[PDB]
RNA sequence: AAAUUGAAGAGUUUGAUCAUGGCUCAGAUUGAACGCUGGCGGCAGGCCUAACACAUGCAAGUCGAACGGUAACAGGAAGAAGCUUGCUUCUUUGCUGACGAGUGGCGGACGGGUGAGUAAUGUCUGGGAAACUGCCUGAUGGAGGGGGAUAACUACUGGAAACGGUAGCUAAUACCGCAUAACGUCGCAAGACCAAAGAGGGGGACCUUCGGGCCUCUUGCCAUCGGAUGUGCCCAGAUGGGAUUAGCUAGUAGGUGGGGUAACGGCUCACCUAGGCGACGAUCCCUAGCUGGUCUGAGAGGAUGACCAGCCACACUGGAACUGAGACACGGUCCAGACUCCUACGGGAGGCAGCAGUGGGGAAUAUUGCACAAUGGGCGCAAGCCUGAUGCAGCCAUGCCGCGUGUAUGAAGAAGGCCUUCGGGUUGUAAAGUACUUUCAGCGGGGAGGAAGGGAGUAAAGUUAAUACCUUUGCUCAUUGACGUUACCCGCAGAAGAAGCACCGGCUAACUCCGUGCCAGCAGCCGCGGUAAUACGGAGGGUGCAAGCGUUAAUCGGAAUUACUGGGCGUAAAGCGCACGCAGGCGGUUUGUUAAGUCAGAUGUGAAAUCCCCGGGCUCAACCUGGGAACUGCAUCUGAUACUGG
């Protein structure tokens, strides 16, 4: 079905992650429906790091969409940020 | 990737001093500064235009230690930045680690101050930076790690310096040997037999 | 929410269709020169009360035919 | 087949298949009856087969043999037909 | 391992000993075939591996400029060695053939008999010798000169 | 704030000139190759040829929480004993942790490869209406009572193998009736008709046939109407060349009716009408996957479609359908062909354009590697299992970027070489000497991050008869990295291990001597070579590049040399020998009308990446990344009416 994740861009070493929502089947890094947040797991954390449309992203939910257990993660730990 | 050979040659041809020596000597002592190096030397070049523009393109790339690809590189960005693009190559040039290091005298030559960089003997802002091309910006401080303060070189290089015109972008501590490098200098900070134009026209034909 | 074409009719001889030719004049991509261009369309005319020559304002609709993908909507001027 | 599990759905895929040519000739069969009624000119023959065939048509629309669409034309055209004649 | 056999280089793929498809080790007592080679070597030689690859791609290279430089020295001396345009007597006559057997050892060994039957009235001589099977650029060369 | 705010010419026809006109050069670019040379690293790239053929491994499984189950190993057990009396080995029995083979479910239609075919059941832009759509999702109800089978297995038997033959026998969420049946299907309506399946976790009175009932929650199953995603279909424009191809067409174009599809439709059939296409290029022939974009260019253009992403098409060749929500199926089935392998000769088996690898072709393109740790996919409640996707590592200077191969001092300025009018000049501060540094490579020492989760416990809430279980969220404890000898930091030794390539007649930066003598040879263009050759070859000297440098190949540029922007035809290439004239292009002047062209505005769309602008992150840079701007285009609606068209 739709499902919300990881497509890892970035660097060799330097893994950049876009969030997206797409049809499961497609490509990890092929064709999305809606680009919805990023995530670099190598920010140096002074400044910024995990951005998340937390708005488009329940939206999908509500329609079904699914979601990674990271980006799940991720969901819980930018609600904690703030 | 670095011009090894000798140096005054690279004056001679030029037709003028490129301080690659420390300057404890007058230049005319140490070499026919006036002649170009080899068998005909004395002979004079009736030189073309494109020759009079290549000639100066060396001129700076020999005065800051620049290979050809690197210095095409700084006329590219010299070029897409903003505002007249010879001015700007100069500013990239003069921005370099190494020639900073160079130009806060710790190094008695830009050669020195490269090696100074490489042997990581030089920090920027407390952080090791220990490659020469490395662009130094506004308030940035660049100084002599503690390990490196004791050596000779350096303390010769200060004193030589004292002797040269100071550089007015640049406050330099000569007891800590830290320095900041305050502002960008300007075109009237750098010398006026420098034609950067011709090197501007070189690289647009 | 009514799109439509006007064109006129060059073949009425089909048992309830006929055949439409839109022109319109285009600017040439090289040249710069307005061309004319026609594009024909072959139309239904239950009832086939269309003539040739007849300028007729047409619709787009479902397949009808192998070809017929237009239906008529009314006549607007006949018979010149 | 090469693999462990191709081999395993060609067998399926066969045994479902003789299961469905099985029930769909059959349902093929109810359908031809109704369409031979009414070329015979008979209402209540037609009518009769018609109403056997409606519970099989229906029954293999939701046991995906056929789609309900295809179940629904065939009760549109005959009763259609019937009804034009008696 | 890299392994360097004669002027050819290469990293193994894989090995076989004798009815053994694979084999993991192989000591100094009995020998395994070798396999992915650049080429196929001499009938036989000495074999050194090295530890890169890199290091033994000039080497290899290096033994195939001399036997290059050998084999354009020895082309010259034998048409130069008659020191007249054509042959003093009426032998010109003669006949080519094309060889290429599967076995590199077969090609350099059999040809030495093949050259025993030679005589002064019909020369004969090789042209191409093959590694194995055949090949385009043989029948094409089987195609400009009458050979069997 | 910024975000196309950008554009060069030289040599060569002549004795000389101007014009004409071609050839040639300076520039960027490349999936390159070859020649000489070659230290390290980061990021990228890597069969362009034979859609040639392929040995071997691996690339698609998973669920015991659907099912009968045990054959392996693992415990456990009445009871056999190892017995030296708590340690135990085996006979047994699926008792259970698990699990081979089997039925069953979901996945094998994704992921990955290729570009043969296709000038259109393709692609791009923009719109339509007649449709289906597994998993996920909202809504409302079902989930009743039965039946006959079958693999496994057992017995007998045929085969060299592949794989079979008989009869037994048995389970289920396999399979089929029967009931139930509307906000479903058919029907004007009256009415008529259609489905299903269990499996687990925990448990208080209560109790039996000790199986469980029953209580409870999770999960799966059926129906119908939706959502989301996917897909099918239709129209218009655009998307290569050729007339030394001008006519093409019988399911052809339309109509009626039957059939058909998930659905519109000549999709199909019968009958009827005689149409339909075409110079605005049909038909036929050649070539070709299309796009985002890429390279070049000031631009307009020109060239192009590797790597990344979107669509299509293909899966040894030709054809076919079966299963399924989806396929006419990349590691499925069937037939025919080409080819190969096994065989005990009777018969069998297979399809790398998945990842490695091999032969072949070629100027030329890598290892039969490590790991599921990370992201993502399949199955599973989970744990987990699978994943040549992917993450990584190896190979190659293939490219881009970074750094090193030392720094400073060092003079009558040595020796040697080279030129010299023998005065000296040069190589050259170059070397030696003198101090000094130690990046990188070497060697030892230490040591981030990519890790989120998952596991035991615990506590609280929602549950419920319940503090169970389940699920969510906090807590603590112990844990998960292929890369890896990671990045990075500290220490040790010594300048120690690290420089080549092309060029120097003009274009074009760089000149002399000796050798040769129209030879040997050079040569991008002009043009060098018969005794002073800066042009051949060596040398010294010099110029330009630098871990590369040259040569070859290749696109665009300069080329205003196909000229839309932006050219020409008296004598330079170019006015048809002349006229008439269909199609076509163009068309005097006024009014009204229209509103297609044209103009304005609004709205939607123009994927992301790329390019550009301002920022951020790797010591810098390449590289990675946030936001913007741009996508100059298309379409719909509403206006304006001067010009063009009606």
């Amino acid at each position: 079905m739709v499902t919300i994740r990881l497509a890892r861009h970035g660097a060799k070493k330097r893994p950049f992650y876009q969030v997206v929502v797409a049809d499961s089947r497609n490509a990890r890094n092929g064709r999305f429906i809606e680009r919805v947040g990023f995530f670099n797991p190598i920010a140096s954390e002074k400044e910024e790091g995990t951005r998340l449309d937390l708005d488009r992203i329940a939206h999908w939910v509500g329609q079904g969409a699914t979601i990674s257990d990271r980006v799940a993660a991720l969901i819980k730990e930018v609600n904690k940020a703030a | 990737a670095r011009y090894l050979g000798p140096k005054l040659k690279l004056s001679r041809r030029e037709g003028t001093d490129l301080f690659l020596k420390s300057g404890v000597r007058a230049i005319d002592t140490k070499c026919k500064i006036e002649q170009a190096p080899g068998q005909h030397g004395a002979r004079k070049p009736r030189l073309s235009d494109y020759g009079v523009q290549l000639r100066e393109k060396q001129k700076v790339r020999r005065i800051y230690g620049v290979l050809e690809r690197q210095f095409r590189n700084y006329y590219k960005e010299a070029a897409r930045l903003k505002g007249n693009t010879g001015e700007n190559l100069l500013a990239l040039l003069e921005g370099r680690l190494d020639n900073v290091v160079y130009r806060m005298g710790f190094g008695a030559t830009r050669a020195e101050a490269r090696q100074l960089v490489s042997h990581k003997a030089i920090m920027v802002n407390g952080r090791v930076v220990n490659i020469a091309s490395y662009q130094v910006s506004p308030n940035d401080v660049v100084s002599i790690r503690e390990k490196a303060k004791k050596q000779s070189r350096v303390k010769a290089a200060l004193e030589l310096a004292e002797q040269r015109e100071k550089p007015t972008w640049l406050e330099v501590d000569a007891g800590k040997m830290e320095g900041t490098f305050k502002r960008k200098p300007e075109r009237s900070d750098l010398s006026a037999d420098i034609n950067e134009h011709l090197i501007v026209e070189l690289y647009s034909k | 929410k009514i799109r439509t074409l006007q064109g006129r009719v060059v073949s009425d001889k089909m048992e309830k269709s006929i055949v439409v030719a839109i022109e319109r004049f285009v600017k040439h991509p090289i040249y710069g020169k307005f061309i004319k261009r026609t594009t024909k369309l072959h139309v239904h005319d239950e009832n086939n009360e269309c003539g040739i020559g007849d300028v007729v304002e047409i619709r787009e609709c479902r397949p009808l035919s192998k070809t017929k993908s237009w239906t008529l909507v009314r006549v607007v001027e006949k018979a010149v | 087949a090469n693999i462990k599990s191709a081999k395993k759905r060609a067998i399926q895929s066969e045994k479902a298949r003789k299961h469905n040519a099985s029930r769909r000739s059959m349902m093929r069969t109810f359908i031809k009856k109704v369409y031979a009624a009414i070329e015979a000119g008979d209402k209540a023959a037609a009518q009769k087969a018609f109403n056997e065939m409606q519970p099989i048509v229906d029954r293999q629309a939701a046991k995906g043999l056929i789609h309900k669409n295809k179940a629904a034309r065939h009760k549109a055209n005959l009763t259609a037909q019937i009804n034009k004649l008696a | 391992d890299i392994v360097l056999c004669g002027f050819e280089y290469g990293r193994v793929r894989a090995m076989r000993n004798e009815l053994g498809q694979e084999v993991l080790e192989a000591g100094p007592s009995i020998p395994v075939e070798i396999l992915g080679l650049s080429g196929v070597p001499a009938a036989g030689d000495e074999v050194t591996v090295v530890r890169d690859e890199k290091k033994a791609r000039e080497v290899a290279l290096y033994r195939q400029g001399k036997f290059r430089e050998v084999k354009l020295a020895r082309q010259q001396k034998s048409k130069l060695e008659n020191m007249f345009a054509n042959m003093t007597e009426g032998e010109v006559h003669e006949v080519n053939i094309v060889l290429k057997a599967d076995v590199q050892g077969s090609v350099e060994a059999i040809s030495d008999s093949l050259l025993k039957l030679s005589t002064d009235e019909v020369k004969v001589k090789i042209i191409g010798s093959g590694v194995g099977g055949i090949t385009e650029t043989d029948a094409t060369l089987a195609a400009a000169s009458n050979a069997i």
